[PDB]
């Protein structure tokens, strides 16, 4: 009695990955500056975004299983190499340092961390050679049987970071191509896994900044009105617990010193950039975060971690119990420079569910780095001249549970940066990328003609 | 002051081959380079060989090119000379002794990824303490 | 390789300074440059002992009096208050260019 | 309207708007992740349109075929089919029968596609 | 005449040779320099089909639309415009009003569409 | 009334950029002479251009903001660059050099010119150094302070050119994708830009010779029946003007000298070629242009500079105003070997506004070049064997004017290669790129059927 | 039958399966020639779809031609080419004269499609 | 009277050619073992082979034209080249050896078949030098006039096979596009050319293993029955000649030797796999072959050898008459050692046309290698742990005919492998590639009614 007919360009969409393209806005490109993530080749970005509200519709969003943030890993490692590729190798500078400990204008605290290496160093010329001196961190040189060298050189040469191409992270929009869609969830309580009933439809994702660090999420997006928690399963210890501020907390971090960038020319067309001697005193490195505003988080914390796991339990917060400086210690890159910050002084409290001091964390800088935990590569960021000062949000926090003795009456949370992908998951949570099938049949009344 | 001994003066016919022993106490020769000289009544002293305490190098003057060996007993126990072409003109005194030198690098070019190129060189410092030697002499 | 040395001969008071020198035909920087000089006093039925190695530093347990300068080609060793107990022959070494060997030698007698 | 407006909306309104997903088919690290993107698009794109011509239906936004509808794959009134259920769950509803009714409009047209040209030589 | 023959030649005299034009649409520094010009003149190729597809002229070179012209545009008779007047000043003159123009166009296939379903379903 | 109607395939066009391919004849493809230009991976092109004339149609036309000059010079870049990379880097040749005066067989003019430098290099095995010698020019060497050195080792290194390929430049035909156009203006009068009364289109350009000049184009398209001038500004003082010829002005070049090849084997399958010894008397390089066919060609030349600037005008001639090497002496390769002449012997002459000595050009060779005036990228030119002999068109010429401070006295032209762009600028000025518009809406008495 | 399956048999019995030779025209160094290759099939399928489309068959897997059949490419009876030839033979005899045939396409339906708009002129 | 009708799609081919791409088992991703040929970019093959017959078809054939096998050959050395782009440069390594002979336990034949070698290297930091002894092959150094040096040195700078990157043979499917379709020729009497009565088209090729050898094809396809002679022109003298057994003939190839790896550190992070020292008795390497199936599998070639050239002439197998030791001998790797056996023990024999010994074949090993008969590439192959030993299929047979007198009395046949391409030639033989031809025209009876 019916006959199939065929409708072209229905709305109907199913699960589906591809590989996406960048968008980014024209003043990064504009100052003509080089940016490691290059998004003078990404195409610019639409004047405004059309984000179409759906209705009626829901959709079984998913964060932990997503492949944006796969792919969104992969892409910011290959822009990473690829700005070094040109960059000038410092594969002459394996040799037998002689360095000692100085002495100048030294603060208490800041004994052995930097030392005062020369060395025998190659020049343009092939039968000449030139002896030098830099100042090394500790955390840079190891005693070889006094004689230093370099920890990178028993495993591979370090290529050194270019000096026009800065680390500032820019915002990128992530555009799924022609035939596909982005689908934004609006919802306010999303928990990362279940029916999202307020669905909309973007072209573009919004700016991510590709901020990398470790401990905390720093300069991100902020949820509103509640802080929520985020996490694959609440009962499993191995999987990580995201937390996100719905109002953020200022942490300022300086690095007092006053270090002079020398350069020391070596072999033809390339130059090694040194640490030649720091103008006045000598003093360590920290950031300043006000003890008012960080109380009022984790009690805004402590509240919702109250209902995944009681409203009697004790809540405990305790430092990182330990492993590399990598995953340890709070890390971050601004101002061009790499810190790594000892956060045990935010961690130590404990609820029972019953000034302005400026808390001091102190942190220690490195100049051999290995960004993308990987094993073969390193880099070697040349210094930056002059007092560096650098304000940051906080929007975000990682913590770890230890485990439990069969009673619930007590539980330790600790910070952890294990993985390097959970802090572009914060940012990718309400995006998902399908399919668009526009073929459907359905029965109606209609013979065809002849 | 180390005590050092010498073999006993002995008295050869010209041309023909002898041998003579030198000794260290506390094989300082590990630490130390080994010279010999001679010296004659109204005239001025004469150097005859040396070695390096590496071991590695050896020289001698012209003159003496392929009629003077040394050779060294495994552990520096003990040590053995020959001489040749004895001679009546040829009386001295034999010594034992020490010596330091300053090795020095001369040249290099700069291999791009391999072993440098490097032209060393060594350079007699100092003369360090002798023995009481020992008398030879030639006469028939 | 040639080394020669000079005066023969010269008579000194007792208590009076002398010098000596002696040199060799390669300029002392001919390829590498440095001294690598040697100076030794022969006391007579008696082994040489070294006074000062290179005109620069004074080996441990020498009296002060003995001292060394110059520059160049030429050098001379100056000695205060000259005492009989140094009369002998003194001997020039060079370890600049293999092989080494020593200098002819001059001999200085106390005026009588 | 816009991009999957209507895609809560019923399925007899949603299909008046079908002209506006039509329009959207089709329009180092970023020079081959560009490249290999636009020529997915392109051949994705004409596997459906070729799909649709051999069915005849090269140029029709709304197009139907003589072969009947087996009332086994689904067996309704139409009132509760156009304006009462969503594209998106008639989707699942008839995903088990895909292949199999795609088939059918093939040889479908062949036979319609013959029979013209003996008509055509009769006359 | 062959490629753009007919360029600056009278209009209507222009529409006879459709056919040469429709034709040339289509057919490592120089191996993606040269490879990227075959993606995009494919998919601009395709562009125009499917715009013109949406239209009810998917394979038709000359075809005419139920839209009425509206006197706004141009008030000139026909034949001072076929006979007299060149393609390429055509183009600049009605520019203002090309996007709009176009977007009837989809209402229109769409009015006839759902009409003509419509039409058989007593039948 | 009227109903709209819609047209396909009608022939309109709009001007619009795109990236235009290669194309050159397979003739010479045969002869596996590797030219620096790849010409291997051009699509062959047809046996004559489908010359299409279009009438009764005028195109505007801009030679200045034509984008097909800027297209082409990261071409002709981007092909010499691809070329080099196979190329054995001389990055050993920085080395103290210990050179000296040759005077063998010299003239009184060419005293100081090259010198006989020895410098200490390492054998196949990179443990034996070998004593070599070589002739270097005096513009390829500096001094310390007796020793000198090459003068690219405080830059960069170079990386000779393989004596495989060529520098023989070749016709290349740049033809646009499909649904593109090409317009060639066909009017004789046409001078920097207005609208063509004859515009045709062709399948693709002629034969573009990629001649690298400075001051003078050789090899390069004549404009016939006239002697054209082009400039887009003549009132602006800092615009060079371009002059093309009608009937080209001849000129010999040649280097007496008679120098062998030396080769010099460096690390493994690397040899480095030295100049040897020179066979015979050592002169000074020049070029011959004969003054009767020249200096003619100025008074055509000058009778065509007046209609821009009166009939009543002193018309003067002076040398390049000075600095740099590169562009303030005209240079060229002629055998592979490069040319910096000095042309104060052409230009140098006035006009009161009413014998084959055959002018000699004294040129100097360098070894060590740039070409693009980019600072880090450098190429040595290997000595060629035996005397070389060129003979050229000067089919063009580039004027600087100077001065200006009185209202209308007198006018002085110099000579100026300050862009690269000029040479091909004047080879591409015929032509423009189009796109094609096929849909097309014109309203007629017509009505669909249903 | 499959891909290519009746290759050998009949034309009467080609025309059965016309379909499934359409369907199959689009479906570090590996990565170059993937891309290489999709691109070529991607418009070497439309060039005969745009050479198709304007000889008035844009969608249609057999289209009659009023052109005639001019007896100098070959004269001879009917039953003598479909039930006792196979298509590989065919191309075979007329390999010659492929290219003048299909000029001959083009002008019939641009001509064609002019007379349509005048049948309407007159009411 | 007759009408033209145009009909799309209908079945036409025609030859030509394109670019296969590649195809093969998931199985290979579970190995991990980074194939030298990467089948990581290669598209999974389908689950199951669709042979599609036709019926009443016929095709012509030409093996020795094929473009499949001449694509092949590019691709396997690009695959190749790829490998070995980042892996240890062996630059180096070029210092004088000093080298003596080894007599611990040596036998009477390996006199000195290997030598022990002593020279300095570069410890990771540069001022520091370490001395370090390894095993060389006599095949792989040279004398100068005890100095030694690398075969390479003088030549080019071997890279150093990766050590985990695997030689081991993976079958791969050559794949055509879509457009194009394979034919197979399941004629079994198909020789090199001509109609096969049975054509079946495929979805693409079977398994190919990439097995390079001379002189003998391992791993083949062997004949459904009988062997067969294949070539383009039998008269000629300066032709090869293919066979192909109908059954497999095993050899057993082993080094007994008990090699010890020991690891050199050279540079930062890069190391030199040297054999440290011999455990053991010390044996020549060998190949071990039935005379049994030999002698009965060599008088089958011969019954079919004398279809061409009479039954009644003397068939006579010599081995090689000359060159050096790659196409003298049996070349191919076991598990990546490369062997060069003396293959002279085999094609010695007589035919007037009228036990389990295990003949041996001795062999020899070598580590510098170019195997792609190209001049300035090479690859070092670092010693095996222990043991090695591998068991083969030797299904074809490559031969040559040479001399001549004028006289049928007897042919002489002698191995030859000057052509490195000819081991694929004899498993694509059966393949080639067409393109489909959908457009055509009949004339019928049918009118275009409007
Ligand atoms: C130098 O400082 C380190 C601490 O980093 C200390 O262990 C060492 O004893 C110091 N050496 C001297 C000579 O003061
Ligand atoms: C911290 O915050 C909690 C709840 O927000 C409050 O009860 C407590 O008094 C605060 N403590 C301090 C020191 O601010
Ligand atoms: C825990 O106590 C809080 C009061 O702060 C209440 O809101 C919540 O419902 C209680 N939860 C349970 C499970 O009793
Ligand atoms: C660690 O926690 C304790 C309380 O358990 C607190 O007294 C101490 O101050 C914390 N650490 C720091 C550095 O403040
Ligand atoms: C300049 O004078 C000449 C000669 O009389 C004349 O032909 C020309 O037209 C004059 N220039 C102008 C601009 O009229």
């Amino acid at each position: 009695n019916l006959w199939v007919t065929v409708y072209y360009g229905v709305p109907v969409w199913k699960d589906a990955e591809t590989t996406l393209f960048c968008a980014s806005d024209a003043k990064a490109y504009e100052t003509e500056k080089h940016n490691v993530w290059a998004t003078h080749a990404c195409v610019p970005t639409d004047p405004n975004p059309q984000e179409i509200h759906l209705e009626n519709v829901t959709e079984e969003f998913n964060m932990w299983k997503n492949n944006m943030v796969e792919q969104m890993h992969t892409d910011i490692i290959s822009l990473w190499d690829q700005s070094l590729k040109p960059c000038v190798k410092l594969t002459p500078l394996c040799v037998t340092l002689q360095c000692t400990n100085v002495t100048n204008n030294i603060t208490d605290d800041m004994r052995g961390e930097l030392k005062n290496c020369s060395f025998n160093m190659t020049t343009e010329l092939r039968d000449k050679k030139q002896k030098v001196y830099s100042l090394f961190y500790r955390l840079d040189v190891v005693q070889i049987n006094k004689e230093y060298r370099l920890i990178n050189c028993n495993t591979s040469a370090c290529t050194q970071a270019c000096p026009k191409v800065s680390f500032e992270p820019i915002p990128i929009h992530y555009c799924a191509p022609a035939g596909f869609a982005i689908l934004k969830c609006k919802d306010k309580k999303f928990n990362g896994t279940g029916p999202c009933p307020s669905v909309s439809t973007v072209q573009c994702t919004h700016g991510i900044k590709p901020v990398v660090s470790t401990q905390l999420l720093l300069n991100g997006s902020l949820a509103e009105e509640e802080v929520m928690i985020r996490s694959e399963n609440i009962t499993n210890n191995a999987k990580n617990i995201l937390v996100q501020f719905n109002t953020p907390v200022q942490i300022n971090c300086t690095r007092p010193n006053n270090n002079t960038r020398k350069s020391i020319r070596i072999g033809p067309g390339q130059a090694f950039y040194a640490t030649g001697d720091i103008i006045g005193d000598i003093r360590q490195a920290h950031c300043n975060v006000s003890k008012a505003t960080w109380n009022e988080t984790l009690g805004k914390v402590v509240k919702q971690l109250r209902k995944h796991f009681g409203n009697n339990t004790i809540i405990r917060f305790a430092n990182s119990s330990g492993g590399d400086l990598e995953v340890t210690t709070h890390s971050f890159n601004c101002g061009g420079e790499f810190f790594y910050c000892n956060t045990s002084g935010l961690f130590n409290s404990t609820w029972i569910s019953n000034s302005n001091d400026s808390i001091t964390l102190p942190c220690r800088i490195k100049q051999i780095i290995n960004m993308w935990q990987r094993i073969g590569q390193c880099m070697y960021a040349p210094p930056i001249q002059g007092v560096i000062r650098c304000v940051s949000n906080i929007t975000g926090l990682i913590l770890t549970r230890d485990g439990g003795s069969t009673n619930s009456t007590t539980e330790t949370f600790r910070p952890g940066g294990g993985d390097m992908r959970d802090n572009w998951r914060s940012e990718l949570y309400k995006y998902k990328v399908v399919k668009i099938e526009p073929l459907g049949v359905a029965p109606t009344r209609c013979k065809r003609r002849v | 002051q180390v005590q050092l001994v010498q073999s006993g003066a002995e008295v050869k016919k010209p041309g023909s081959s002898v041998k003579v022993s030198c000794k260290a106490s506390g094989n300082s020769f590990s630490n130390h380079d080994v010279h010999w000289v001679r010296q004659a009544t109204g005239q001025g002293l004469e150097w005859m060989g040396w070695m390096s305490h590496e071991g590695d190098k050896t020289g001698l003057a012209q003159k003496f090119q392929g009629r003077v060996t040394i050779t060294r007993d495994s552990g520096a126990s003990t040590v053995y000379m020959e001489l040749r072409g004895l001679t009546a003109d040829d009386t001295a005194i034999y010594y034992c002794l020490t010596g330091s030198k300053h090795r020095l690098r001369d040249y290099f070019l700069y291999n791009e990824y391999g072993p440098d190129y490097e032209e060393w060189g060594d350079y007699l410092a100092t003369l360090d303490v002798w023995g009481h030697g020992t008398a030879v002499t030639v006469s028939s | 390789v040639v080394i020669t040395q000079s005066p023969l001969f010269l008579p000194v008071t007792p208590g009076e300074a002398a010098s000596l020198s002696c040199k060799c035909s390669h300029s002392l920087q001919h390829s590498t440059g440095a001294n690598y000089l040697a100076w030794y006093l022969q006391r007579p039925g008696q082994t040489p002992r070294l006074l000062i190695h290179l005109a620069t530093h004074r080996a441990s347990g020498v009296p002060d009096r003995f001292s060394g300068s110059g520059s160049g080609t030429d050098f001379t060793l100056k000695i205060s208050r000259v005492e009989s107990d140094d009369v002998g022959t003194y001997y020039c070494m060079q370890g600049l260019h293999s092989p080494w060997t020593f200098g002819q030698g001059t001999k200085v007698e106390i005026k009588r | 309207l816009g991009f999957l407006g209507a895609a809560g909306s019923t399925m007899g309104a949603a299909s008046m708007t079908l002209t506006v997903q039509a329009r959207n088919l089709l329009s180092t690290v970023w020079g081959i992740k560009q490249l290999q993107a636009r020529v997915l698009a392109v051949e994705r794109y004409l596997r459906d349109q070729q799909l649709l011509g051999i069915w005849g239906c090269s140029g029709k936004l709304i197009c139907c075929t003589n072969v009947p509808w087996n009332s086994s794959w689904s067996n309704r009134n139409l009132s509760e089919i156009w304006d009462n259920m969503t594209w998106l769950q008639w989707d699942k509803e008839i995903s088990n029968y895909t292949q199999i009714i795609y088939g059918l409009l093939e040889e479908s047209q062949n036979q319609q596609e013959k029979n013209e040209q003996d008509l055509l030589a009769l006359d």
